[PDB]
């Protein structure tokens, strides 16, 4: 949602967000405001965010506005989310073959939550990677 | 200060005694808290004596009970505090009327009888 | 297609926000979101959404939104069901969602039917009843059917019957290795019945005699 | 595409006061969802 | 004139004998249009007296009793001709009407107007009621011409008397209603004048009503609870009855009706008591107002739900294995949640062998596993795999309580 | 004519001696008059409790039921009373009356009439005082 | 007649049997017996079942004459579904057809359109 999840303004802000949450994990949706898929993701994440407030924070980002982070995906720019812990980018191996970012909408709220939890756990361990409990392959 | 129509109001010691009896009655399941329960008791004939509250406001929700007692020939008192009565009964909430009921085989029969006698003495 | 509803929700919210660009507006917007959600929830339940303090135009808008959702939602659900029936293609959670939605709509229809019935009496005109009751009675007479009596207090084939009843109840749990709470409770009840059979029988007969109001 | 509600929105804009907006009844769950959640979860507390 | 009514009362008491009342009946008949007509006239006439009650508070219960007696008599007359009628149609006037209709004859065997007459001539008859009546007729109504003409005549007479009595009662009720804004103003305020009249009339006087305990008030004016007629409402309100049909309850949602009804009963009772207490020409009616306000508030509260919960957070997933305990005490509880040894055995499957299944009719799938020893399996079955007592499905606290209650009820029934 | 007074007296008696069945019977009779026509079943229950299903109380209840004209119930009550103590008289008479009222026959009663009568039972006793037979007496009572 | 609940949406089952009540099957069967009787008529039902003292095995009869008496040769009912096997000598069938026509006119001959058929075969 627009009202529920906090959205970030400029790259500096994003960077700050990524750094500052020492305790929690940081989920940044990078997505163009008016897109379908991105919107869906935002909706999903709104639900999740409240649930997982204690372990992971969600933030949104208009990717056409903040062009600082086209290092993060090599100028492909689909509607994505990204995961961070202690300023270290967090890799999550789905079926997708892009282990860096989930660039696909997952419809199950619970599933999303579970994956978030998994990544948090990985971060805590220190494991940069983590294998998701859900295979995907189909969404991509 | 207490309502005039609340009569007979029990004297301090007497009131205390009544409360004690009620507490005993409560313990024994011999007692019936509340206007409606008290009324029911009267109808039945099980009531030994009816204990009312002077600080019941509005008093007139109470004032049928006395009439009923008179018509049934049942001793009745008011105590002064509803709160106290409630406590005695075993209810944190304000109780205004109660009935100690009849049960021959009670331990506290004698006590109850004593209280009844006292109540009768009060009436005139 | 399932996204459509979401889009509508978003769009409406945005419009509302635009309409009230006031002080402390974010909070208000958030509140309104909840209201929007709640109306939808109410609709789903088939409870009416009659908020007292809500100002008229806003309320109207909300109602309109919910109507739109219904139009989209029910139809969408139906489409999904059709697809499923066909064996065409469907997401593994989408189907589940549909089943919920579909269930809800079934409930709504059935309950509405019931309501209608209540309003306008039973569909059996008394003549019909007379005819059909008559038919049954005549049949019974022909058969010389001795009616089934109430299970006697010391009924001959009583214990056996009870046992049979218990076994059927059990049957579902025999396979399963864990039990949730409800299942466990049921099992416990069965055990109790078995173990205090006489007591159970007494309970059952009492219920038959007298129990006419039931846990829902 | 968002044509059916525009008029309604306009009407709303026209009508409402600031005070009215301030005093929206922060809404209660009519379908008693949290209770239900508490109950089911308790039942199926794994 | 004014002086008649103690005589009337006295007459009414003479009926309080038992069925068969025959010579008594004849006396009763005499007593009827003598008295049950003049009274009506008096009622109709305005400004005869304002202190007719409490002599009409003395009489209404008597009247009720009389009506009941009449009904009983009627049933006696008709039973063995049509036993189930009483069961089906409980209301006495209604019953009488039905009987009258039933008797009528002429085109009655096919359909007069048979099923037409019930709805119109015995105004009360609802579709459901009618259907059951029809069913009863089809089964148990013997429809052979009445045992004797004399019997028929007697029944007709009874009907006439009963009907008259009912009419009188109705008139009295109406009078009470007309008056009650003076009689029981608080009660009226709480509920509504007609309702108050209905309640008060049923009671006797206002004093009688007051004496009635609040829980009973609810089910005054209830239609005799039939076993066969359906009951459960969306409301959850078991009683119905005059109060339930008040504005004060019936305006709110059905969610609240039960609680609301309960509230009303008690407040109504209180109002009645207050009225009883008051002397004539006081008309305070402040307490009642307050009560009404309170009721409204309560209703509002019930309709309003809880404010949204701040979605309870998932706990920071840490994966602590701190516990490490045991104890005859603790190991029992944990035994209920342990996989037991037989289950463990079952979970083991022999490698080469086809594993022992069980054919549950629900599903054959089930693997009995290696809980049965090979040799044992080859031969037969085992209660060696029925070892444990520490995980034998115990009830909940609630469930246990419920079962106990049920048992108690059963015991009571037996006594 | 005075009924309130009677009621009061009964209450007083109960207060003094609760278990006495005659008082209970009297109370029941009073109730049957029909001033209350309510708190009736409860009262009966109370009486039963106090008197411990006393023979006489049951009989009284049966009589009341008969008067009201729920006849099966009355019959049942009478049967119960008989079971409690067959020797007592008036109960038999009541049963006979009930039988007469209904279509049921008295052969069974006659068969079971081998047991005694005027040992106890007020009306029966009175009748006896007013004679040597038994069946004749019963007939007279019925009449 | 219970309150049927569901994920925060109740109603009260004032009409139409609940299938999940353990006895309900029996009730359903009983209900269908009424319907069966109606379908058959009393006499035909009697013929089918036979006398009460000595009933018939399924589809059997006491004679070949009572089998041939009524049009309904065999009747059965698997729950909601019913299966009636009528047998008409030509004339009777024709008469029936005529009656049907009279009640329900068919000028255009668009009755083969609509008529269900076993498209599996």
């Amino acid at each position: 949602a627009s009202v529920l999840l906090p959205q970030l303004r400029t790259g500096w802000h994003v960077d700050q967000a990524i750094v500052t949450e020492t305790k929690r994990l940081v989920v940044i949706r990078f997505g163009r405001k008016n897109d379908r898929q991105c919107m869906i993701m935002d909706e999903l994440l709104s639900s999740i965010a409240e649930r997982v407030r204690n372990f992971a924070v969600i933030y949104l980002c208009d990717i056409d506005e903040v062009s600082d982070f086209d290092e993060m995906y090599e100028l492909t720019d689909p509607m994505t989310v990204m995961f961070f812990y202690h300023n270290k980018h967090m890799m999550c191996d789905f079926g997708t073959g892009n282990n860096n970012k989930l660039n696909f909408i997952v419809d199950d709220k619970q599933e999303m939550i579970d994956i978030l939890e998994t990544i948090f756990r990985g971060a805590r361990k220190n494991k940069g990677l983590v294998v998701s409990p859900y295979d995907y392959n189909h969404k991509r | 200060a207490p309502n005039p129509k609340a009569f007979p109001l029990a004297d301090a010691a007497l009131t205390q005694q009544i409360l004690d009896v009620v507490q005993q009655a409560a313990n024994l399941r011999q007692l019936k808290k509340g206007a409606n329960e008290a009324t029911k008791t009267l109808n039945r004939g099980i009531s030994e004596f009816i204990i009312m509250a002077a600080d019941c406001e509005p008093i007139e929700i109470l004032l049928h009970l006395p009439l009923l007692c008179e018509d049934k020939n049942v001793p009745y008192v008011f105590v002064p505090s509803r709160v106290a009565l409630g406590r005695a009964c075993g209810v944190s909430r304000p109780v205004i009327a109660a009935s100690i009921t009849t049960n021959d085989a009670s331990a506290i029969k004698t006590q109850i009888y004593a209280v009844k006698d006292k109540i009768e003495t009060l009436l005139i | 297609d399932a996204y459509y509803d979401l889009e509508l929700r978003n769009s409406v919210m945005d419009d509302i926000l635009e309409m009230m660009p006031e002080s402390i507006r974010q909070k208000k917007a958030r509140t309104i979101l909840q209201h929007l959600s709640e109306a939808w929830r109410c609709w789903k339940a088939n409870i009416p959404w009659d908020v007292p303090g809500m100002p008229a135009p806003i309320k109207k808008i909300i109602e309109r939104y919910i109507k739109s959702k219904a139009d989209a939602w029910v139809s969408a659900a139906h489409y999904n069901r059709e697809r499923i029936k066909r064996g065409a293609h469907v997401e593994k959670t989408m189907v589940k969602k549909n089943l919920g939605r579909l269930t809800r709509l079934w409930i709504k229809n059935e309950q509405e039917r019931q309501r209608q019935i209540q309003k306008n009496g039973p569909e059996i005109t008394p003549e019909e009843a007379t005819t059909i009751f008559s038919v049954m009675v005549e049949w019974l007479e022909s058969r010389s059917f001795s009616p089934i009596p109430f299970p006697p207090l010391t009924y001959k084939n009583d214990t056996k019957i009870l046992v049979l009843a218990l076994e059927d109840l059990k049957d579902v749990y025999a396979s399963k290795v864990r039990l949730n709470a409800s299942e466990r409770e049921e099992l416990a009840l069965i055990e109790e019945a078995y173990d205090n059979p006489h007591d159970t029988l007494n309970r059952i007969k009492k219920y038959l005699l007298t129990q006419r109001v039931f846990k829902p | 595409g968002n044509v059916d509600l525009n008029k309604l929105t306009e009407e709303r804009e026209k009508l409402l006061q600031s005070q009215i907006d301030e005093n929206l009844a922060q809404l209660t769950k009519n379908a008693s969802n949290p209770i239900q959640v508490n109950k089911p979860n308790a039942a199926t507390d794994a | 004139p004014f002086e008649i009514l103690p005589e009337s009362i006295e007459l009414f008491r003479t009926l309080a004998l038992i069925s068969p009342d025959r010579l008594s009946l004849s006396e009763t008949a005499q007593i009827l249009p003598k008295i049950v007509d003049l009274k009506r006239i008096l009622q109709q006439q305005e400004i005869d007296f304002i202190k007719l009650l409490p002599f009409f508070n003395e009489i209404i219960p008597l009247i009720k009793s009389n009506i009941k007696l009449m009904h009983n008599f009627l049933i006696s007359l008709y039973s063995r001709r049509f036993p189930e009628l009483s069961s089906l149609i409980p209301s006495p006037l209604q019953y009488s009407k039905v009987i009258s209709i039933l008797e009528n004859e002429n085109y009655s065997k096919n359909e007069s107007d048979e099923l037409f007459f019930h709805l119109e001539n015995k105004a009360k008859l609802t579709r459901e009621q009618i259907l059951v009546l029809t069913m009863s007729m089809k089964t148990s109504f013997k429809n052979k011409e009445p045992l004797d003409i004399k019997t028929r005549t007697q029944i007709l007479e009874a009907n006439s008397i009963l009907e008259n009595l009912w009419k009188l009662q109705e008139d009295i009720g109406q009078y009470i209603a007309s008056k009650i804004s003076i009689i029981a103003p608080n009660v009226c305020f709480l509920v509504g004048p007609e309702i108050a009249a209905q309640l008060i009339a049923h009671a006797g006087g206002v004093l009688e009503f007051s004496r009635i305990p609040s829980c009973n008030i609810a089910s005054i004016g209830k239609n005799k609870h039939l076993s066969h007629e359906l009951h459960t409402l969306e409301s959850g309100v078991r009683q119905e009855g005059y109060l339930f049909a008040s504005d004060m309850i019936q305006k709110f949602p059905v969610s609240v009706h039960k609680q609301m009804l309960r509230m009303l009963c008690a407040k109504v009772s209180l109002a009645a008591r207050v009225d009883a207490g008051q002397k004539n020409g006081d008309r305070n009616t402040v307490l009642a107002h307050k009560w009404k306000a309170e009721l409204s508030k309560k209703a509002r509260k019930l309709s309003e739900a809880p404010s949204i919960s701040e979605t309870k957070a998932l706990p920071i997933p840490e994966d602590q294995p701190k516990k490490k305990r045991a104890g005859r005490k603790f190991r029992k509880y944990k035994e209920k949640f342990r996989l037991s040894h037989v289950r463990q055995l079952q979970n083991r499957m022999e490698f080469g062998k086809q594993e022992q299944t069980v054919l549950d009719s629900y599903g054959e799938e089930v693997g009995l596993g290696m809980s049965n020893t090979s040799l044992q399996q080859a031969v037969g079955a085992t209660s060696g795999s029925r070892r444990s007592a520490g995980n034998q499905a115990k009830l909940t606290k609630v469930m246990k309580h419920r079962i106990s209650e049920a048992n108690q009820q059963a015991d009571e029934f037996l006594i | 004519g005075n009924l309130d007074q009677a009621e009061l007296l009964v209450t007083q008696a109960l207060q003094k001696f609760p278990s006495n069945a005659l008082l209970w019977v009297e109370q029941i009779k009073l109730f049957k008059h029909g001033n209350k026509s309510s708190l009736k079943k409860t009262i009966f229950q109370d009486a039963l409790r106090r008197t411990q299903n006393d023979h006489r109380v049951l009989l009284e209840i049966g009589v009341s039921f008969y008067a009201e004209a729920q006849y099966e119930t009355s019959l049942k009550w009478l049967e119960r009373a008989l079971k409690k103590c067959s020797r007592y008289g008036d109960t038999w008479v009541w049963l006979f009356r009930t039988y007469a009222r209904l279509g049921k026959d008295t052969v069974d009663l006659y068969n079971m009439f081998d047991q005694c009568e005027p040992t106890y039972g007020p009306e029966w006793i009175a009748a006896s005082k007013n004679c040597t037979p038994r069946e004749i007496l019963l007939r007279l009572m019925n009449d | 007649n219970v309150v049927i609940n569901f994920k925060d949406m109740s109603h009260v089952n004032k009409y139409g049997l609940i299938r999940g009540l353990k006895f309900a099957s029996f009730i359903f069967q009983y209900y269908g017996l009424v319907i069966d009787l109606l379908l058959l008529g009393q006499e035909r039902a009697t013929d089918l079942a036979g006398p009460a003292n000595n009933p018939n095995e399924f589809m059997q009869f006491k004679s070949k004459e009572v089998e041939k008496a009524h049009p309904i040769r065999l009747y059965t009912r698997y729950l909601d579904r019913i299966y009636m096997l009528f047998h008409f000598e030509e004339d009777e069938g024709e008469e029936l057809t005529d009656e049907y026509l009279a009640e329900n006119p068919d000028p255009n001959f668009e009755n083969s359109i609509g008529y269900n058929n076993r498209k599996c075969w």
